RNA sequence: GCCCGGAUAGCUCAGUCGGUAGAGCAGGGGAUUGAAAAUCCCCGUGUCCUUGGUUCGAUUCCGAGUCCGGGCACCA
RNA sequence: CAGGCGCGCAAAUUACCCACUCCCGACCCGGGGAGGUAGUGACGAAAAAUAACAAUACAGGACUCUUUCGAGGCCCUGUAAUUGGAAUGAGUCCACUUUAAAUCCUUUAACGAGGAUCCAUUGGAGGGCAAGUCUGGUGCCAGCAGCCGCGGUAAUUCCAGC
């Protein structure tokens, strides 16, 4: 045996709009292949550091290396 | 001599070969003799013990599991 | 992207050995030149501005204040082809000991002699360093040689060929006695405090033509030290073998705790693998790979590095203790060993009992001749006669050895590197040797 | 700071003197019959006694007017029916007092398969539980202290994936059917 | 005048002779070896009437 | 890692630039005692820290090392 | 929050994540070492392996009959007894599930037990206090001993084997 909990809907646009993101990766429907959180820190502290758009070039200068 | 404070202790070390095991200025755990600050059975005075050597049990050493920490 | 090799320099006292490496770092860009500034003041307070660029290496404050290298120093410089982690002997006798530490993580050696009038001769005397310093360069398998004849300002005449060419034709006898081919070295007149035909041709020798090697795998030519180096050979790096890193210091790095440094002589050294530490048997995972400051993500053989390891006190791993990998092969302790002894010079008659210093890669523990097993052959293990009861100077015997303190050993044909040795005694090299076979305690 | 529950107790209370010989004996003569690993288990079973006989006891103490006697001393008793320990005609307080230590432990899983002879000895037993081949209803049970209720009495048996039974054979004949199968041709 | 001393400790810890243990089967544990003390104890009650002698009885 | 001083019987302390280390205390053996103590007889019981050098020879002369004590230094 | 050092008898990972729980903001969308997740963890608590069976065997009861003896079958127990082949999960390991992603757990296929060496320890055995006045060693020494006491050449107590 073997319980679980499902959910059906009226149609895929509505499984697209109020549905968790992860459940819909699941399905291969909305897949992300991001950056650690640790690696999105480190990019938000530098360019707090820098001021006007500059802010942008820097941090997307050292988001590589 | 203990560290945290300086002060000056006797120290029994219980079994039969266990002095050998001990040698001068090593670092020893050091506990109550079981009478909450008396002295126990014949030995006068003497209100501690000695639990590990060199930062190695005495059992241990007693009974061949490690050896004194030879360098 | 470079290739890491480790060159240490050695020669007599007073040579230019610091001058020489602390200029030649300069000049590669290896330190700020505001730092020399710094040193040129400084050292001139203190009475000792002559020795402006080894102060560069000499950090300490006895060293500083004597003039005199006491412990091994290692800086960093790159050659355009080689990222080269250089190593600066003491030339004193009374510090051989910190030499054979420097030398035995090494893979090729520079030999500083100084060109003077009576200052070389002191140096390749009887009683000099520069003789025993190549041969335990050999010794401890160093194979690859740089002869640099330093002080070439201060002959007489300054800069002559003659005193130069002198000195080669004779230093090139001795190498070719110990081992090292003559062909196969090359000699570079320099001058170490003025930086002359280091970097760039000087034109105060302009009868140097240059520096010819015949070698096996390349033949190269030159003329400044730099393409010196750049001909050295690339050393090959034993990686399919299970790690040994002969620790040769222990640091308490603020913030980061125990920070053993040593080079990796085989396998690969990467973070969160369980290391074990011979012979204090201390087992515990290392946190990070740093070399030169720099973080690393594997130490490949022959990358002179530190490690920080988790919940280990600076007191429990020291100089001379052997790491290797807890899940591989780990390094054990050496109850007792057998080694193929060749009798250098000794004075006397060497029976069982004898306690010389032994020198294995940065252990340097006092190993008694327990049982002379058999007379052998030099040139080959040939052997002779059973229980040679008494051996001399220019005997090869087998040996049974019991070092006296815990000791980590392996034979030289499983691991080339921690195999090798330097009975030392008398102030002087008594005999050389390798190991055959270890008795390896259980240590369960 | 935690999302987490530290509510916790022990099941058991050690003996107040260590080595009583009269204790000792009828610990082992029961941990003998009724097959249990350790004298913990005699004390868990005691304990469970002693809280449940303490408990019938300050209601005997309260008058029958009482309303709290009533309720808890209800749910008790049928608490106790539920699990096969007292008698459905024996529906007065006064007579928890006379339970013993072997009726409690008598409706432990372990003794059941062994009485309704699925097992041949009470050591067979636990062996037949903690390898999952008996059920209660439809739940493959593997827990040998598995207090049996009335109502789950009937219906112990074999499991579906049991060798000993409608169960493809166990591994150790599975490996001389092979044998045979190799030793064959 | 004391006659012990602290050279001679450990002496007769030293002196004993090495005796070693034997190979010999593995005890039964868990519920199989409060089985072996059941049966032991109380299956096999051989009778004595004159008086009860102990679990390791040497006489 | 560097430097300084020491290492002799079980303990302490002697010991001449080099002619084969003693003193006291302790201990052991015997007589005695149930066993001691006391008492009465006999007995150094030590690889001169380890090992090499040199010397005709080494504890005392010179090296190397270990331990102890003291001081200095060591930041991938 | 991790992590280091110091102090001490004395206390964990410089991990993953906003999915949960909820909070802030112009905000359904962003962020949150708050918090969750895993890691270390014999603090403490709960459940629970380390065999079971069958026959032969040898004592022993056992059940009945019979010369009291004796006999037959039968129930029960001690034997790394003589075996025998059954069972299983620790383990390894497909997938699957778990979950933000994983993990563990739960299931499943394969494999995986005889010295089933897949080998249970820690304390004690004069009394208090459950269990030897067995054997060897030492000889008021070495030690033990919470207390009383043991040890002075046949130690129920030291050191050991059983
Ligand atoms: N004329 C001249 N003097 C030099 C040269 N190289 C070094 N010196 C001088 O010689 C002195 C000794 O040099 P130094 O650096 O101490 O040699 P070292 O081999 O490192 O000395 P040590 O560490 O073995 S003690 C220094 O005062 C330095 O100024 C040189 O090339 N030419
Ligand atoms: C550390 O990275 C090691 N290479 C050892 C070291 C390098 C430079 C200076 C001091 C130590
Ligand atoms: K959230
Ligand atoms: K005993
Ligand atoms: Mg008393
Ligand atoms: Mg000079
Ligand atoms: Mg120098
Ligand atoms: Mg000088
Ligand atoms: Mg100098
Ligand atoms: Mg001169
Ligand atoms: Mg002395
Ligand atoms: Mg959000
Ligand atoms: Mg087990
Ligand atoms: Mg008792
Ligand atoms: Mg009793
Ligand atoms: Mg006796």
């Amino acid at each position: 045996k073997t319980t679980g909990f499902g959910m059906i809907y009226d149609s895929l646009d509505y499984a697209k709009k109020n549905e968790p993101k992860h459940r819909l990766a699941r399905h291969g429907l909305y897949e992300k292949k991001k950056t650690s959180r640790k690696q999105r820190k480190e990019r938000k502290n530098r360019m707090k550091k820098v001021r006007g758009t500059a802010k942008a070039n820097v941090g997307a200068g050292k988001k590589p290396k | 001599q203990l560290i945290k404070n300086g002060k000056k202790i006797t120290a029994f070390v219980p079994n039969d070969g266990c002095l050998n095991f001990i040698e001068e200025n090593d670092e020893v755990l050091v506990a109550g003799f079981g009478r909450k600050g008396h002295a126990v059975g014949d030995i006068p005075g003497v209100r501690f013990k000695v639990v590990k050597v060199a930062n190695v049990s005495l059992l241990a050493l007693y009974k061949g599991k490690k050896e004194r920490p030879r360098s | 992207e470079k290739t890491h090799i480790n060159i240490v320099v050695i020669g007599h006292v007073d040579s230019g050995k610091s001058t020489t490496t602390g200029h030649l770092i300069y000049k590669c860009g290896g330190i700020d030149k505001r730092t020399i500034e710094k040193f040129e003041k400084e050292a001139a307070e203190m009475g000792k501005g002559s020795f402006k660029y080894a102060w560069v290496l000499d950090k300490l404050k006895a060293e500083r204040e004597r003039g005199i290298t006491i412990d091994i120093s290692l800086w960093k410089f790159e050659t355009s082809k080689y990222y080269v982690t250089i190593i600066d002997a003491p030339g004193h006798r009374d510090f051989i000991k910190n030499m054979i530490t420097g030398t035995s993580q090494a893979d090729c050696a520079v030999l500083i002699v100084a060109a003077g009038v009576g200052e070389f001769e002191a140096g390749i005397s009887k009683n000099g360093q520069t003789r025993e310093h190549a041969l335990l360069a050999y010794t401890l398998g160093v194979k690859q040689l740089i002869v640099g004849v330093n002080k070439m300002d201060s002959t007489e005449p300054p800069y002559s060929q003659k005193r130069y060419e002198e000195i080669v034709k004779e230093v090139s006898t001795y190498i070719k006695k110990i081992g090292y081919n003559p062909d196969t070295v090359a000699f570079v007149p320099i001058s170490g405090w003025n930086g002359d035909n280091m970097l760039e041709p000087s034109a105060n020798m302009p009868w140097f033509k240059g520096w010819k090697v015949t070698r096996k795998d390349g033949n190269a030519s030159g003329t400044t030290l730099l393409e010196a180096l750049d001909c050295i050979l690339p050393p090959t790096r034993p990686t399919d073998k299970p790690l040994r890193l002969p620790l040769q210091d222990v640091y308490k790095i603020g913030g980061i705790g125990t920070v053993p440094v040593g080079r990796v002589e085989t396998g690969v050294l990467k973070p969160g693998m369980v290391v074990t530490f011979a012979p204090v048997n201390v087992t515990t995972e290392v946190k990070s790979v740093e070399m030169h400051h720099e973080a690393l993500s594997e130490a490949l053989p022959g990358d002179n590095v530190g490690f920080n390891v988790k919940n280990v006190s600076v007191k429990d791993v020291r100089r001379g203790n052997v790491a290797g990998d807890s899940k591989n092969d780990p390094p054990m302790e050496a109850a007792g060993f057998t080694a193929q002894v060749i009798i250098l010079n000794h004075p006397g008659q060497i029976s069982a009992g004898y306690a010389p210093v032994l020198d294995c890669h940065t252990a340097h523990i006092a190993c008694k001749f327990a049982e002379l097993k058999e007379k052998i052959d030099r040139r080959s293990g040939k052997k002779l006669e059973d229980g040679p009861k008494f051996l001399k100077s220019g005997d090869a015997a087998i040996v049974d050895m019991v070092p006296g303190k815990p000791m980590c050993v392996e034979s030289f044909s499983d691991y080339p590197p921690l195999g090798r040795f330097a009975v030392r005694d008398m102030r002087q090299t008594v005999a050389v040797g390798v190991i055959k076979a270890v008795d390896k305690k259980a240590a369960g | 700071p935690v999302a987490r529950s530290w509510v916790c107790r022990k099941t058991y209370v050690t003996p107040r003197r260590p080595f009583e010989k009269s204790r000792l004996d009828q610990e082992l003569k029961l941990i003998g019959e009724y097959g249990l690993r350790n004298k913990r288990e005699v004390w868990r079973v005691k304990f469970t006694l002693a809280k449940i006989r303490k408990a019938a006891r300050e209601l005997l103490t309260l008058d029958e007017k009482d309303p709290r006697r009533l309720f808890e001393g209800n749910a008790l008793l049928r608490r106790l029916v539920r699990i096969g320990v007292l008698d459905e005609g024996k529906m007065k307080l006064d007579y928890i007092l006379g339970l013993k230590i072997e009726d409690f432990l008598e409706r432990r899983l372990q003794t059941q398969v062994f009485k309704l002879g699925l097992a041949k000895s009470i050591h067979h037993a636990r062996v037949l539980i903690r390898q999952r081949h008996i059920r209660v209803r439809k739940q493959v049970v593997n827990i040998p202290s598995f207090i049996v209720r009335l109502d789950s009495q009937k219906h112990i048996d074999f499991s579906l994936r049991s060798p000993y039974g409608g169960g493809r054979p166990g591994r150790v004949k599975r490996k001389n059917a092979k044998k045979g199968q190799g030793g064959a041709g | 005048k004391v006659h012990g001393s602290l050279a001679r400790a450990g002496k007769v810890r030293g002196q004993t002779p090495k005796v070693a243990k034997q190979e010999k089967k593995k005890k039964k544990t868990g519920r199989a070896k409060r089985r072996m003390q059941y049966n032991r104890r109380f299956v096999n009650v051989v009778p004595t009437f004159g008086k009860k002698k102990g679990p390791n009885a040497n006489s």
